[PDB]
C-alpha cells in the first residue's frame, strides 16, 4: 500500500482521435435511440 | 480588451467555399458513431462535435468545412456559422502547430501569471496575438481554464501544463521545439492538486466496500 | 369554465390558460412596452422591455413569455416596473448612433417613442461607442447594423413566416451581430417585411431613402392589384 | 451529543472522495476495491421512491453553486411518463474562477460519477445520462470514456446494467469554451447543437428540456455522492454541517495562500480554519490577509474583519452579504491591488457574456469600461454611486443568472473598499489636474 | 442673437451642412419652409429643394 505514488499516467499517451476512437468502441453497447417521429424539424 | 477578430467572413483565394475540404473515411465512421448517439429526428446535436471533428483533421474551420458539417447533417449553412462564431475553441483562421493558451483570470494572475506570459513573449519573440513565423506557435490569453489551484498554468494542444515558472515555461518550449513532447501535469513537484508540502488529509488506507452501508441493504 | 381569473392593477379580468401577461394587460387595454416580442413571431425574450412586476413577488417577470397565473396581481405603473423599463432604456441607448436627423426611422422609431414614453431623460454614459460594420443583403433592404439593438425580429420572421435561415448572429456578448457573415442576398418574395417588423432604422426600404418623413405623408387605405390575393 | 457547534474536524474514514489526490488506481479495479460500485443492484432494486427519500432526508443541497435542496428538485421527475424519454444531464463544465472541484473528481474519480449517474437516472426515472464536460478537459473526458467503457464491458451500464433489469446509457458531450454552457438551459442548447443561449424558465427542465423532453440538470459533486448518500444513509448524510447545510464539501483555496490545494471538509467549517491548516495560511500571515473570496468570482469579496469568524456554508456567507457559491475561496494579500483583481473578474464576464438579453450584453461591457477607469482612477466619486446603481438595474432584469454574478462582486468591492477607490481618484486628479 | 434673412451653411471643406432631416421643415408656425430630398450620387443625404417663403415666414 503505496499513497505516494500518482498513477494517472493513462492521459500522457492520448492522442487527437483517443476520445472519438473511445466513442466509437462504445457505439456497440448502446441502447436503440428513440425516435420523434420526423427526419428532422423541418420534414 | 476588444476581441480583434472578425466575425465577418471575406472570401479570400485560400480560404473560398471552393477550398478543398473532405472527411477521412475514418473521420466518417466516427461521425457516424457519434450521430448514433441523439434520438433520431435530432441529428443536429451532432454539430458540436461533428465541427469540432472537422478541426481536428484540418488544423482549423475553413467555410468549406463549415459548409460539409451542414451538407452531411442537413443543418442550414448559418446555424453551423453560429456555432463556429460563437464558440471560442473553433479556429476560424490557421494556427501554429502549438497554440499557447496562457490563463490570466484573477486566481491565475494573483500568482504572478504576467510572468509566465512575458516569459513566453521574450522566448518566442511575438506577442499576444501573433504567430511565430516558423508557424509552428500561436500565443493567445484566455480566461479560466479550471486549474486555478496550480496557476500560474498553461494549455497547449490539450496538454495542461500548471505550476509554471519562468524557467519552466521557456523549458517546455526548447522541449517542444526539439521534436520532443513534454509530460503534462504540475511542474514544481506536485503532480496533483494534493497541498504542496504535507498531505494534510487523505493519508489513511481506503476503506474496504461496505464499510458505511445502512442495515437493510 | 376553464377560464381563470388574474388581476391587472387590482382589476379582475378572465384568461384562458397559458395566456402571458402581456395579453392580460391588454385584456384590459394597457400596452406593454416592446421591443423583441411580435405577436407573430415565436416568443423570444431578449429585449427584457416588457419587465412587469407581480404583487407580492421580489422578481419581476417578462410579460411577453410568462403564463398569468391565477389569482395573480399585475402592477404595469408600479416603481418597479417603471425603473425596469428606464433602466432597460438606458441599456439600449448606452451604444445606439446619435443618428436620428439621417435615419429614415426617424418620426416612426419605436425606440424614440418609447424612449419619450417610459425612459429617463438624460444619459450618464461617458465611454464610447461600438460601431459596426454594414452588410449588403440585396437591392431592396438597406442595411446600417449599428442601430440594431438586437431584437432579432429579422431572424424570426426569416426562419419561421419566410422560410428561410439566410439570417442569424454571429459572436456573443458584446460584439454579437446579426447577418449573414458571407455575402448572401436576403432575396425572397416577402424580404421587403423585414423592414415592418425591425423597430428601428437598422433595417430600412432603399428604393424610400431619405424621401419623406412620415408626419407629412397622408395614408389612403387601398387595396393591391398586383395579383389575385387582394 | 447532537447539534454540535465545532464544524471541521472530520476524519478520511468520512470521506466520499477518497481519491481526491489521484494516488490510487483511477481504473474500476481500484474504485471496485475502494467501495465503488457496490450494492448497486440492491439499490436500484429499492427503487425510485426510496432513493428519492435518501436524498431528501441528507439535506443534500446543489454543489454546483445555487445550494436547491437535491431531493425536491429530482422529485420533479417523479411524474408517469407521457410517451417522451427521460434524461439526466450531468453539469460537467465547470467554469468558474476558482473552481477545481469537478475536474478531479471527473479525472480522478470517474466510477463514481458513472455510479452516481445510473443512480440519479434510476430515481428520475430517467432513460440515459448525458455528461456535457468542459472542451479544454480532454484528458478528464478521455478518463471519464475509459471509465465508461469498462463498466460498459463489466455489464455495469447499459443493458439492464446489473442483475437489475433496467437499461440506461451514458454520453460524454463536450463543450468548446463557453462558460455561459454551465448555465443548465443554455448547456441544453448547446447540446441540441445550437449557440450557448440560456431559455427562459418556466418551462423547467423538468417540464421541457434536451430535445424538449423531461430533464434534470445535476452538478458533478452532487451526482457522484449520490450513491454514498444511498449506501451510508441520509442521515449519515445530515450528520455533518449545521441544520440546512448539511454534508461534506470540495473546497478550492487558491491564491494568496501558503499551499493552494483542493480538499474535502465538513461543510460548516470556519473560514479562517480551512485556510490556516489546509492550505498553509496567507502568505505573510493570516494579519497580512486583504480579501477573501469566498465561493467562485460570482460571489461578492469579503474583508478580513468577517473572515476571521464566517462559517463556510450557505446560510452563513448569506449572512455575511456574499454568498457560498462553489466554495471556491480565493485569497488575497494586503499586497495586491483589489481593484485591480474586481476588475479582471468583471472583463471575464464581459468575454463571456453570450448577448443574447440586452441588461448583460451592455451593462456588463458599460461595467467594465468603468472598471478599467476606475483602476487607473480617471474617474470622479460621484460615478461610484452612478456604478453602483447600474448593478442594479443589471441585477434581476437578465434570462439568466450571469448577470448576478457580473453585478455582484463591484457591488462588494464598493461596499467593502470605497475608500481606495475616492483616494485612487484624488491621486490621479492630483498628478493631472 | 438678431433674427434676419436666411442663409444655408457649409462645413469648412465646402460640404453643405443640411442632411433633411426636415425639422426646421416641422416646427416652422408659418409653414413656410418646403423640403424635399433623395440620395445623392455619392449616396449622401442631401436636399433637391429647399425653399422658404419670405412672406409666409415670421421671422
Ligand atoms: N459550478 C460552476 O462552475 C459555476 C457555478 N455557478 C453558480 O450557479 C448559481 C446560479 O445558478 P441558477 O441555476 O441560476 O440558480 P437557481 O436558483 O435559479 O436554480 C438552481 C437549480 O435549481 C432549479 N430550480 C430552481 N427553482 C426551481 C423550480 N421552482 N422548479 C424546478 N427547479 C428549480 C433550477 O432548475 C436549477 O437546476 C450561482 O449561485 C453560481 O454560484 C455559476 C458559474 C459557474
Ligand atoms: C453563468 C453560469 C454558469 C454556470 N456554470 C456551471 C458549471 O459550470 N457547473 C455547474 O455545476 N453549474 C453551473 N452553473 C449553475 C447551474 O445552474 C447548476 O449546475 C444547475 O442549476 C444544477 O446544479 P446543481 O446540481 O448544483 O443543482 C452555472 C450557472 C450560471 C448562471
Ligand atoms: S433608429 Fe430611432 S433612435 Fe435610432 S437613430 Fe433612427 S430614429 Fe434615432
Ligand atoms: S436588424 Fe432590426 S429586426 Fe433584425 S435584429 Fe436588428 S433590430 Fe431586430
Ligand atoms: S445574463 Fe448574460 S449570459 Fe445570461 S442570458 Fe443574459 S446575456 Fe446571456
Ligand atoms: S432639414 Fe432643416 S433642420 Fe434638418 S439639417 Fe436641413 S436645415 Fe437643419
Ligand atoms: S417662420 Fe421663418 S423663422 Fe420661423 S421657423 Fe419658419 S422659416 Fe424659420
Ligand atoms: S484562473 Fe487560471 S486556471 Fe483558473
Ligand atoms: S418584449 Fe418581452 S423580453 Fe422583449
Ligand atoms: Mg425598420
Amino acid at each position: 500500500f503505496d499513497n505516494s505514488t500518482y498513477r494517472n499516467l493513462q492521459h500522457h499517451e492520448y492522442s487527437t482521435y483517443t476520445f472519438l476512437d473511445l466513442n466509437v468502441e462504445l457505439s456497440k453497447f448502446r441502447m436503440p435511440q428513440p425516435s420523434s417521429g420526423r427526419q428532422s424539424p423541418r420534414h | 480588451g476588444a476581441g480583434g477578430a472578425l466575425f465577418v467572413h471575406r472570401d479570400t483565394p485560400e480560404n473560398n467555399p471552393d477550398t478543398p475540404f473532405d472527411f477521412t473515411p475514418e473521420n466518417y465512421k466516427r461521425i457516424e458513431a457519434i450521430v448514433k448517439n441523439y434520438p433520431e429526428g435530432h441529428k443536429a446535436a451532432a454539430v458540436l462535435p461533428v465541427l469540432d471533428l472537422a478541426q481536428r483533421q484540418n488544423g482549423w474551420l475553413p467555410i468549406s468545412a463549415m459548409n460539409k458539417v451542414a451538407e452531411i447533417l442537413q443543418v442550414p449553412p448559418m446555424r453551423v456559422y453560429e456555432v463556429a462564431t460563437f464558440y471560442t475553441m473553433y479556429n476560424r483562421k490557421p494556427v501554429g502547430k502549438y497554440h499557447i493558451q496562457v490563463c490570466t483570470t484573477t486566481p491565475c494572475m494573483l500568482r504572478n501569471s504576467d510572468s509566465i506570459l512575458e516569459a513566453i513573449q521574450k522566448k518566442l519573440g511575438i506577442k499576444v496575438g501573433e504567430t511565430t513565423p516558423d508557424k509552428l506557435f500561436t500565443l493567445i490569453e484566455v480566461e479560466c481554464l479550471g486549474a486555478c489551484v496550480n496557476a500560474p498554468m498553461v494549455q497547449i494542444n490539450d496538454n495542461y501544463y500548471e505550476d509554471l515558472t519562468p524557467k519552466d515555461i521557456e523549458e517546455i518550449i526548447d522541449e517542444l521545439k526539439a521534436g520532443k513532447i513534454p509530460k503534462p501535469g504540475p511542474r514544481s513537484g506536485r503532480f496533483s492538486c494534493e497541498p504542496a508540502g504535507g498531505l494534510t488529509s487523505l493519508t489513511e488506507p481506503p476503506k474496504g466496500p461496505g464499510f458505511g452501508v445502512q442495515a437493510g441493504l | 369554465s376553464n377560464l381563470i381569473e388574474v388581476f391587472v392593477d387590482g382589476q379582475s379580468v378572465m384568461v384562458e390558460p397559458g395566456t402571458t401577461v402581456l395579453q392580460a394587460c391588454e385584456k384590459v387595454g394597457m400596452q406593454i412596452p416592446r421591443f423583441c416580442y411580435h405577436e407573430r413571431l415565436s416568443v423570444a425574450g431578449n429585449c427584457r422591455m416588457c419587465l412587469v412586476e407581480i404583487e407580492k413577488a421580489p422578481k419581476v417577470v417578462a410579460a411577453c413569455a410568462m403564463p398569468v397565473m391565477k389569482g395573480w396581481n399585475i402592477l404595469t405603473n408600479s416603481e418597479k416596473s417603471k425603473k425596469a423599463r428606464e433602466g432597460v432604456m438606458e441599456f439600449l441607448l448606452a451604444n445606439h448612433p446619435l443618428d436620428c436627423p439621417i435615419c429614415d426611422q426617424g418620426g416612426e422609431c419605436d425606440l424614440q417613442d418609447q424612449s419619450m414614453m417610459f425612459g429617463s431623460d438624460r444619459s450618464r454614459f461617458l465611454e464610447g461607442k461600438r460601431a459596426v460594420e454594414d452588410k449588403n443583403i440585396g437591392p431592396l433592404v438597406k442595411t446600417i447594423m449599428t442601430r440594431c439593438i438586437q431584437c432579432t425580429r429579422c431572424i424570426r420572421f426569416a426562419s419561421e413566416i419566410a422560410g428561410v435561415d439566410d439570417l442569424g448572429t454571429t459572436g456573443r456578448g458584446n460584439d454579437m451581430q446579426v447577418g449573414t457573415y458571407i455575402e448572401k442576398m436576403f432575396m425572397s418574395e416577402l424580404s421587403g417585411n423585414i423592414i415592418d417588423i425591425c423597430p428601428v432604422g437598422a433595417l430600412t426600404s432603399k428604393p424610400y431613402a431619405f424621401t419623406a418623413r412620415p408626419w407629412e405623408t397622408r395614408k389612403t387605405e387601398s387595396i393591391d392589384v398586383m395579383d389575385a390575393v387582394g | 451529543a447532537p447539534k454540535k457547534t465545532s464544524f471541521g474536524s472530520l476524519k478520511d474514514e468520512d470521506r466520499i472522495f477518497t481519491n481526491l489526490y489521484g494516488r490510487h488506481d483511477w481504473r474500476l479495479k481500484g474504485a471496485q476495491s475502494r467501495g465503488d460500485w457496490y450494492k448497486t443492484k440492491e439499490i436500484l432494486l429499492k427503487g425510485p421512491d426510496w432513493i428519492l427519500g435518501e436524498v431528501k432526508t441528507s439535506g443534500l443541497r446543489g454543489r454546483g453553486g445555487a445550494g436547491f435542496p437535491t431531493g425536491l428538485k429530482w422529485s420533479f421527475m417523479n411524474k408517469p411518463s407521457d410517451g417522451r424519454p427521460k434524461y439526466l444531464v450531468v453539469n460537467a463544465d465547470e467554469g468558474e474562477p476558482g473552481t477545481c472541484k469537478d475536474r478531479e473528481i471527473i479525472r480522478h474519480d470517474p466510477h463514481k460519477l458513472v455510479e452516481g449517474c445510473l443512480v440519479g437516472g434510476r430515481a428520475m426515472g430517467a432513460r440515459a445520462a448525458y455528461i456535457y464536460i468542459r472542451g479544454e478537459f480532454y484528458n478528464e473526458a478521455s478518463n471519464l470514456q475509459v471509465a465508461i467503457r469498462e463498466a460498459y464491458e463489466a455489464g455495469l451500464i447499459g443493458k439492464n446494467a446489473c442483475g437489475s433489469g433496467y437499461d440506461f446509457d451514458v454520453f460524454v458531450v463536450r463543450g468548446a469554451g463557453a462558460y455561459i454552457c454551465g448555465e443548465e438551459t443554455a448547456l441544453i442548447e448547446s447540446i441540441e447543437g445550437k449557440q450557448g443561449k440560456p431559455r427562459l424558465k418556466p418551462p423547467f427542465p423538468a417540464d421541457v428540456g434536451v430535445f424538449g423532453c423531461p430533464t434534470t440538470v445535476a452538478n458533478v459533486e452532487t451526482v457522484a455522492v449520490s450513491p454514498t448518500i444511498c449506501r451510508r444513509g441520509g442521515a449519515w448524510f445530515a450528520s455533518f454541517g449545521r441544520e440546512r447545510n448539511s454534508g461534506t464539501k470540495l473546497f478550492n483555496i487558491s491564491g494568496h495562500v501558503n499551499h493552494p490545494c483542493t480538499v474535502e471538509e465538513e461543510m460548516s467549517v470556519p473560514l479562517k480554519e480551512l485556510i490556516e491548516k489546509h492550505a498553509g495560511g496567507v502568505i505573510g500571515g493570516w494579519d497580512n490577509l486583504l480579501a477573501v473570496i469566498p465561493g467562485g468570482s460570482s460571489t461578492p469579496l469579503i474583508p478580513k474583519s468577517v473572515c476571521e469568524t464566517v462559517l463556510m456554508d450557505f446560510d452563513a456567507l448569506v449572512q455575511a452579504q456574499t454568498g457560498l457559491g462553489t466554495a471556491a475561496v480565493i485569497v488575497m494579500d494586503r499586497s495586491t491591488d483589489i481593484v485591480k483583481a474586481i476588475a479582471r473578474l468583471i472583463e471575464f464576464y464581459k468575454h463571456e457574456s453570450c448577448g443574447q438579453c440586452t441588461p448583460c450584453r451592455e451593462g456588463v461591457d458599460w461595467m467594465n469600461k468603468v472598471m478599467a477607469r476606475f483602476v487607473k482612477g480617471d474617474a470622479r466619486p460621484a460615478e461610484i454611486d452612478s456604478l453602483w446603481e447600474i448593478s442594479k438595474q443589471i441585477e434581476g432584469h437578465t434570462i439568466c443568472a450571469l448577470g448576478d454574478g457580473a453585478a455582484w462582486p463591484v457591488q462588494g468591492l464598493i461596499r467593502h473598499f470605497r475608500p481606495e477607490l475616492e483616494e485612487r481618484m484624488q491621486q490621479f486628479a492630483l498628478q493631472h489636474q | 442673437r438678431f433674427r434676419g434673412e436666411h442663409a444655408l451653411r457649409r462645413y469648412p471643406s465646402g460640404e453643405e451642412r443640411c442632411i433633411a432631416c426636415k425639422l426646421c421643415e416641422a416646427v416652422c408656425p408659418a409653414q413656410a419652409i418646403t423640403i424635399e430630398a433623395e440620395p445623392r450620387a455619392d449616396g449622401s443625404r442631401r436636399t433637391t429643394r429647399y425653399d422658404i417663403d419670405m412672406t409666409k415666414c415670421i421671422y
